[PDB]
């Protein structure tokens, strides 16, 4: 058993507390409970980062035209340069983008010593007076509630005085247990601060893509797809976006939700505000992609759409036909793991799945239990101590813009028909019977995976990739697809083909025994 | 590419973009990792261990190990006592390492973190088990970089190992500063070439370096080992290679062990390289061997066979105080201009020892900033054009945009594979560079010229 | 650039253009400047020797010294007996070498001229001082290539001094074949590492590498010495590395003085490397030491690391068969694909080897061809791209005008500096060699990416 | 004495034949007889080429649209691949340019058993079929003659079936001494078969200049300040020439001399056969260049081109001023040795004196069928009138004459003919020169012993060195050796 192999080193105390974050989806226990969302044991080699990193370094980074500033020391800023592969092409050719700098207030030990608050207004208006930008943001790191520096009151101030919004963001890197705090607290100020401050004129099917972030060219190749159907996009929260569009996301009548984990707040709250509904975002392998193409065309319920929709899936397909059957040729009977953050984990599973590879186990970095078991356990959750501090944001219907998008007699067909209308039933339902999960993985956890299954391959990040490389089993990263992309959309499933079988077929494996030995 | 960066200058006081420098802990986990059976452990929030292991693994294409202890908001109100405790148990049980290497972060300086007691009551609850050690450095970010972040991970390392036992090794201690695998590597040779007995640390050659075998190894088979650190207070003398890097450690070994100190520049170029070749012989009367005079002379030959592509060349340099001294320098022997140097490692040492070797060549306008970004040089290069950019990965959008002929050099490179591998010290790590340097200059006048301007020899 | 080449094709038979190969005797001139206090010998018209020299230094950016007998009109009636006397006297007393190694032309080929009876009357004359020597071989440029004329030399060599005198050295003798002084110098420090006794000839090696130490020296400190190339008949076996160029030798000392030989391909790459480590391990029963198998492993961990980048890449080869042979399996074994692969200089040999490689690597379209030149290439690269090209200085052309990453390997290299310090050879120059190959396929992708596809990572 | 210390090691046989090779020039004998153009001594180290190279590599290669296939084993071909740095581009963007390949007829084993001249009439076919350029050449080396191939008959076949022009030249590398035979061979068949078989008009004020091969782009710098000054430069023969240039050549009204060495038949039989004068062109160093213009304008006798001429020499000078000073700053005190192949010697040491270097001795590797015309009846014209030619003269404008390289240089200069590296190695013991000029075989021998060789034939893969803005290349590129830090850290300090 797996699950008592990889938990037998732990120590007593350590043991009882990792023991609840291992499952195993079974015929009589599909959806197992999980522990999920506590801190991380301290030594025990996580891949977890921070607040700062969720809030900064993921969800608003990717807005182009807007200038981040990272108030603390030069490292948080440093780490932030260039990593996360976000892509971003100047609006219409011309306008604004940040994406090749990183800028920051560069705390020294008199800003530590006496708060740093007058070096942070100092910044905002050199940067406001240099670049213009449309907006400013000031990001907190680990020192700034420490030291006294009420950044909320330096950004307003200084927003009336250049006559742009500048928004502060409390994303001390402790706050939480992981990225996923960050998320959330960049949610609460997206929400009540820029989405539907914009007075844009809305088109006809109009969607906006949430929890999507452009990267490796992703946002773009989904764009390609939905505009040769006939949707107009109208954002795409974060990749690629103008801070313009951000603040129009108001003006659409569908949200698609790719990361449920980063973006669940801002899809409820415009729910509850606008009456926009939701639905999964699945746009990773051939079938996720074709079945959000048909949900969404049902939710449209448009006769045109509808065949459009069937057109362009039958022509994408048809495409790359030749290349799937390739990959299943050269890869099917192989086995993989796979160690992803917060999302993603079923969708790579299936493409893997029709190459003929069968996951054996996933693990995460920080998912929480929504994001296995499903929205409907919700009510059952209680934040211990490390995440009861971030603020919950409520929100209340806007007499003037609210509209019932899909009447409530088509809701309640659509949800017959299979269509889950904003509602996510968590990772886990997909998956096949016997799948492994492991939450906060480590490094114990994966050399025990590795040892004991001996995966042909092990989809990890940067700071695994080598690990398991040295022991001869192949690592493709899952967050910075080793430099390339797209992985999402039709072309998507092609690319990770082709990259994947490169990978295996490497003579090299077969090299490493030297011929003395 | 870089559209923002005006080309007039306004005054820049408090907005720092596209830095020349990162902050302490990681120079500090890269000293930790020169300890053989060492984990490396960041005392602080866990953003910043994955980060900083993040930038090694790009840098090396090698894993690089090290545990956290993890604060949460509860630690950032009572402090990091219980985390720490916490960590260590798990440590030696989990992952078994000889010996913990404990830096701090921004959070746990800014909240006054007491490691001396922490660790002693894990002497006393007997948390470390017989024969482990734990030792630390203290390393806020918002002092220095990455450089004083090994510096003072150096300290650390005599602070808690070094040991006068009255038994004198014969040896001399090298600390080879905030250097590459490869150059410990050329170090190394060089000492053995010369036939002179020595304890380097940190070395991180055979660790971040590594092959591949086909058994991952969580502690590789490099780095100087525990009871050789204990053994460099038994030395005869400390040759401390680059004096932000390595003087500290230096300055605390004489003060603890009596064991004197010197300090060299790192041995890049022609002079640097002769100076720490002299030193060694002067330290130990030993004579210069054939080899390496002979490395020396195919060195000059080159610097000659190539002087044409070189004399009057205007150079950007950017990177660590240390490294970016000591190629200057070795740029002035090529018969080339230092146009613009810029370190983002504050210290007055820098702008001095530069200042200094360009008024020897009679150079006049030149521009050097300590605490200087890359928008700096950007914005410079804008003005006045150059001829060559030496920097790491990030000066790639400079050397783009502009259309300079460009050497990646220091920390990080990110883009290339097997630069681990190459040394830039010594004379033959010299030669490295006149290739480099000679290729992109060249490549750049091949690519341009019209057709009719074609040429077989160069 | 080269607007005259069409890319649809005619067959030509008889007008070559842009040759991969150039005659023998410059061949026979590199070999012998590979023995210490030898002066090489042109016996022809003075135009040859003056090209050969001329292309040696700017290959080497090293001064290459030889004389020549130096045919007039007056020689195509009477032939050049009385030439090679005269340059005889005048040879020893202005420059006194310790052997004078002397080749021929197509000139005195096409005349029949008769070395063996001019040397022995001037041997009867007492033209040749006491403790000189002399010795021949016969050179035609209308046969086969320079790499030829290196073979022919080598056996020269064996002919007129190696001697069985039934007193063994326990050393094993290595030809090295046609490669550059950095590859003798790697294979001489592998042979070290081993702790394995040798003799290496010819060895270029201290000659065409060599320092400037402010003194100029006819004769440079390198060569192997002539009483160790009379000793390489008391070996106990001896290695030919690259059959086109050693086997002969080798074969000829085997006949002449009863030393049998194994025959093995120029160790580049993986397979090629190891099969030169296992041969030594065998001859002599000696383990591979830790410091070469350390060499291998980070050969593969970079061949691992930078595998996304060579996967399936096509790649187009021109050059020397025993180098293009071993490099091609170098490229499969990186998992990228010989395209093209060409060499000028004749043999069945070179197109049943790589056939063979291509086959079992499950390679079909391949282009292989003997006696092809660069024009070849060029139209075959119109018709279908590669990704890569490695050639010789003249493959710069087709670089530039196709827009292909350009690799420059073997001879002559004439437009970049340093080459003759960098080994290709072993585990240490097929890192290089990995290295070079990735840079200039990233470099290509950089250059011509959108700014938004622009990666600090790769 | 310099040249008893030379002449010691020789042995006697040697010795006295090279004895006549060494000259030392002074105000007693202002030109003493020197011994030139014997054979070269067997074994002694030479520099020299053969006439093969004289005739391909030099003279007609140039040609850019001629396609240049050399008759003979490979390496023939091989050392004539971009090797010398002759420019070249389209003729008006779009025609056609050869530079960047070699031809050759590969010659095998079966060639020289059983003739070569089947596989010879292929690759002209060949050639023509894949090129169509505006001629072929063809061209002898080492076995060609001896293996009995009649390259004459073979031409001639070839352009009655291909209908355009083959030129073979017999420059077997064997014949004569040095390049300067194959120069001959080369000008012999220029002069006969090309010359003048063109149609075009004869522009105003028209000049060729002759013996220029356009190395490193010094004939677009010439023809810069010629074309400024107003002169229509009709032919240069043959840096970056067109096939129908050559044959126009006659075209013009004065020919400029640059190479005499080189050249030299073609500027006598053009006199003779169309009555069109030449004067020796120096256009290396400020001073070569401006008495070459003032001579220019002396002989078209305009008074607008003359008072052009002195403007545009005044600006050019005026623009380079500062660069002058500069290099006689930092070189004035300096000594040289030169070693050219033919030619320039002279103007080099004029240029070097114009920076304060003085040149203490100057070494050459070579300089010094017959054929006969008669004036082209439909062509010939005296282009100046009987005695406007001794009125030039009278005023010191050599008209088509040439004194010779060594009746110009300061007293004391001693002169070495067919200089060898003994010889070389000799001087640079005695004399110690600051730099010692040379080319690519003699380059690192000098530079080893710590002295700064700058190559004379190459450029060191720079240029142009004619011209004005030639002055300014050779000076910076100068300065910049002599000033390279590496020279002053040679001996490591533990010595
Ligand atoms: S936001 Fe999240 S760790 Fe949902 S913090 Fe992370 S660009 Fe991962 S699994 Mo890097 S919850 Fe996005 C993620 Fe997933 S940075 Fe990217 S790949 S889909
Ligand atoms: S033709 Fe002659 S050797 Fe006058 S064979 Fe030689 S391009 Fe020299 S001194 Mo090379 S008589 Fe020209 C020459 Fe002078 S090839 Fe050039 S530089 S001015
Ligand atoms: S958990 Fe996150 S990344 Fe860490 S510090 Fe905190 S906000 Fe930032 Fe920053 S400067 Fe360096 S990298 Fe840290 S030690 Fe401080
Ligand atoms: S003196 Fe001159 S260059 Fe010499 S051969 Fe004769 S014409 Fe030619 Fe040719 S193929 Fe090689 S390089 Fe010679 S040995 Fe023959
Ligand atoms: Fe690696
Ligand atoms: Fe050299």
């Amino acid at each position: 058993n797996l699950k008592d192999e990889i938990l037998e080193k732990y120590i007593p105390k350590t043991k009882k507390t990792r023991s609840g974050h291992i499952v195993i989806k079974t015929e009589e226990t599909p959806n197992p409970e999980i522990v999920a969302n506590t801190r991380t044991v301290p030594g025990i080699i996580t891949a977890r980062g921070c607040a700062y990193a969720g809030c900064k370094g993921v969800v608003m980074g990717p807005i182009k035209d807007m200038v981040h500033i990272t108030h603390g020391p030069i490292g948080c800023s440093f780490y932030t340069w260039g990593g996360r592969r976000f892509k971003s092409k100047p609006e219409n050719g011309t306008g604004l983008n940040f994406n090749e700098y990183v800028f920051s207030t560069d705390m020294q030990e008199s800003d530590i010593v006496f708060g740093g608050v007058n070096k942070l207004k100092d910044a905002i208006h050199e940067a406001y007076e240099m670049f213009h930008p449309a907006a400013i943001g000031v990001y907190a790191t680990c020192p700034v509630g420490l030291i006294g520096d009420d950044i909320l009151a330096v950004a307003a101030t200084a927003s009336k005085e250049i006559g742009i919004p500048v928004h502060a963001f409390s994303c001390e890197g402790y706050k939480g247990v992981s990225q996923s705090a960050g998320h959330h607290i960049a949610n609460n100020t997206v929400m009540t601060d820029i989405i539907g401050k914009g007075n844009k004129e809305q088109k006809k099917y109009s969607i906006n893509v949430l929890g999507e972030y452009n990267i490796g060219g992703d946002a773009w190749e989904m764009d390609r797809v939905l505009e040769k159907i006939g949707y107009h996009v109208n954002a795409t929260l974060t990749g690629d976006a103008t801070y313009e569009k951000v603040q129009n996301a108001d003006k659409a009548d569908l949200n698609l939700v790719q990361c449920h984990r980063s973006i669940n707040y801002i899809a409820e709250m415009m729910e509850t505000k606008y009456g926009i509904p939701w639905i999964k975002c699945n746009f990773i392998g051939v079938d996720g992609i074709v079945e959000t193409l048909r949900d969404m065309a049902k939710c449209f319920d448009d006769p045109e759409l509808t065949k459009r929709t069937e057109e362009v899936i039958a022509e994408e397909i048809a495409a790359i036909q030749d290349d799937l059957d390739y990959f299943k040729e050269k890869l099917q009977g192989k086995t993989a793991c796979l160690y992803v953050g917060g999302s993603r984990s079923h969708t790579y599973m299936n493409m893997l799945k029709s190459f003929g590879v069968d996951s054996l186990v996933a693990g995460f970095e920080f998912a929480h239990r929504d994001d296995y078991e499903g929205r409907e356990v919700i009510p059952t959750i209680k934040i211990d101590a490390d995440s009861k501090n971030i603020p919950e944001i409520t929100v209340t219907p806007d007499e003037q813009k609210y509209r019932v998008v899909i009447p409530e007699d088509k809701v309640e067909e659509l949800k017959k028909a299979g269509v889950p209308l904003s509602s996510y039933g968590g990772m886990m339902k997909e998956m096949h019977d016997g799948t492994i999960l492991i939450d906060d993985m480590n490094h114990h956890d994966m050399e025990v995976v590795l040892e004991k299954l001996k995966p042909d391959m092990f989809f990890a990040g940067i700071k695994e990739k080598f690990v398991i490389q040295k022991g001869g089993v192949l690592s493709k990263q899952l967050h910075s697809y080793d430099y390339n992309g797209p992985y999402a959309g039709f072309r998507g499933v092609v690319n990770f083909g082709h990259e994947l079988v490169n990978g295996i077929y490497t003579p090299a494996w077969k090299m490493i025994t030297p011929p003395w030995k | 590419m870089l559209d923002a960066t005006p080309k007039e200058i306004v005054e820049r006081k408090a907005l720092r973009i596209n830095p020349a420098k990162t902050c302490q802990p990681v120079g500090a986990m890269y000293a930790a990792l020169g300890i053989h059976n060492c984990l490396p452990h960041s005392h602080g929030s866990q953003g910043c261990c994955s980060y900083h292991r993040t930038v090694l693994s790009r840098h090396f294409k090698e894993p690089a190990m090290a545990s956290t202890s993890s604060f949460t908001e509860g630690a950032s109100v009572f402090g990091g006592g219980s985390n720490i405790k916490t960590a260590v148990k798990n440590i030696f049980s989990l992952y078994n390492p000889d010996i913990i290497a404990v830096h701090t972060t921004c959070l746990s300086e800014t909240l006054g973190d007491d490691l001396p007691t922490y660790i002693s009551q894990m002497e006393d609850a007997g948390s470390i088990p017989e024969g482990k050690l734990v030792i630390h450095t203290n390393t806020p970010s918002y002092v220095g970089s990455h450089v004083t972040g090994f510096a003072n991970m150096v300290q650390g390392i005599v602070n808690y190992l070094s040991e006068n036992t009255g038994a004198k090794n014969g040896k001399i201690n090298v600390i080879p500063g905030f250097v590459g695998p490869a150059d410990m590597r050329e170090i190394k040779r060089l000492f053995e070439a010369m036939d002179i007995p020595y304890i380097m640390f940190p070395d991180t050659s055979g660790v971040l370096d590594g092959p591949t075998t086909g058994e991952y190894k969580m502690y590789p088979e490099g780095g100087t080992k525990i009871e050789d650190l204990k053994d460099t207070g038994n030395s005869d003398l400390t040759l401390s290679l680059g004096s932000y890097a390595s003087d500290l450690g230096a300055k605390t070994l004489e003060k603890k062990c009596k064991v004197p100190f010197k300090t060299l520049r790192t041995p890049i170029g022609v002079s640097a390289t002769d100076e720490f070749i002299m030193a060694l012989s002067e330290a130990t009367g030993k004579e210069v061997p054939a080899s390496i005079e002979e490395e020396r002379g195919q060195l000059i030959d080159l610097m000659i066979d190539a002087q044409q592509y070189l004399q009057g060349k205007k150079v950007a340099l950017l990177g660590d105080p240390d490294e970016i001294i000591a190629l200057s320098k070795f740029i002035i022997e090529l018969g080339a201009i230092p146009k613009y140097v810029v370190t983002g490692t504050p210290g007055m040492k820098f702008q001095k020892e530069i200042d200094a070797m360009l008024a020897e060549a009679g150079i006049e306008g030149s521009k050097v900033k300590v605490e200087g970004d890359f928008f700096d040089v950007h914005q410079w290069i804008k003005n006045e054009g150059v001829d060559l950019l030496i920097s790491n990965t990030y000066g790639k959008f400079i050397a783009r945009e502009e259309n300079i002929p460009f050497v990646r050099f220091g920390f990080p490179i990110m883009d290339r594979y097997g630069h681990y591998y190459n040394p830039k010290v010594g004379y033959k790590g010299a030669i490295r560079l006149v290739e480099e340097i000679t290729n992109v200059i060249l490549d750049k006048i091949e690519r341009e010229c019209t057709e009719e301007d074609f040429e077989v020899v160069r």
